[PDB]
């Protein structure tokens, strides 16, 4: 049963120490990374991630906490129980990934507003071996795949220590429309990268997909639509007519183009 | 990567903002779990 395999996935990261190498690929980027993952005797997870190609990007985490992170990952830093309501969870067979037997789960959207996944889960541990993000037509948007996974034996302490590049470290807006299952994760204010203006940020998620909304004042300027794509991440900007000079609404996230567009056109100011 | 669109006034305006908001979304999603990190690392 797929529900059971996803619950096992949810807990696998606290019940297994491991080390491994994986690749991440999208249109325009291919990279290899290494991970060392140690579960301490009290259950805390200590994890180090290192990029193996090109620059030495790195992060070390202790449970949720970022202990250190390299600058190129940080310059813009300011639960599967309900998933079956928005995705059909299906065991579709068996596979072999990184020389290990796996089960294949198809996580298929129940509507047009989110992407699906093909997940390959390690039989021995429930850890993820392969994650493929698929669009509506079944085409591949991103590939996450281990090439080797070494489980059981815990990484040695020296393997959990990062290098020198790892640096020790109310908004008056709402959406009138969200796809089912998406909820507000967080809202906060930032500043425009260009001007003195405050920019409101809202972030949303359904447990699998996330998107962010940015609302920036136009001061009466005539600025039109924009759109962009970076692998699975769409960017849409649409002007919002307002009584305070207009706003540009930007939606960024791992959702179909039409979802980002519909969200962007549904943003509204809060009323008294 | 800004498309675009068709107006040099609008391209210049969006090109100073959209890449930054994109980076913020992807980076914050990585710190909130190796897949989110990998997406952030794929930038630049």
């Amino acid at each position: 049963d797929a529900s059971d395999w996803l619950n096992r996935l949810a807990e696998a990261d606290r019940q297994n120490s491991f080390q491994g190498t994986f690749v991440y690929e999208r249109n325009g980027s291919f990279s290899t990374h290494e991970i060392w993952h140690r579960v301490e005797s009290d259950g805390a997870v200590r994890e180090r991630l290192l990029q193996l190609d090109g620059a030495r990007q790195e992060v070390v985490r202790v449970d949720g906490r970022t202990q250190c992170i390299s600058g190129g990952l940080a310059d813009q830093l300011a639960d599967p129980s309900q998933l079956a309501s928005w995705y059909d969870l299906r065991l579709v067979g068996e596979s072999r990934v990184a020389g290990r037997p796996a089960v294949v789960l198809a996580v298929t959207p129940r509507d047009q507003h989110r992407y699906g996944f093909e997940l390959h889960l390690d039989r021995d541990t429930g850890l993820p071996l392969k994650s493929l993000l698929l669009n509506e037509k079944g085409q591949l948007l991103e590939r996450f795949q281990f090439t080797q996974l070494n489980t059981g034996a815990a990484p040695a302490e020296d393997q959990l220590q990062a290098g020198a590049e790892c640096q020790v470290v109310t908004v008056a807006w709402r959406s009138e429309w969200l796809p089912p299952g998406f909820t507000l994760t967080r809202s906060f204010m930032r500043r425009s990268p260009v001007t003195p203006d405050p920019v409101a940020c809202l972030t949303y998620g359904d447990g699998l997909a996330r998107f962010s909304v940015f609302i920036e004042p136009l001061h009466g300027a005539m600025v039109g639509d924009a759109r962009s794509q970076l692998g699975p991440t769409v960017v849409v900007s649409k002007r919002l007519q307002t009584d305070d000079g207009g706003q540009m609404v930007t939606v960024v996230g791992e959702v179909p183009l039409g979802t980002a567009e519909r969200v962007a056109l549904s943003i509204r100011p809060e009323a008294a | 990567q800004v498309i675009t669109n068709s107006s040099s006034s609008d391209t210049r305006w969006h090109e100073q903002r959209l890449p930054i908001y994109l980076r913020q979304h992807v980076q914050q999603s990585a710190v909130s779990s190796a897949l989110p990190y990998a997406r952030a690392a794929s930038l630049e």
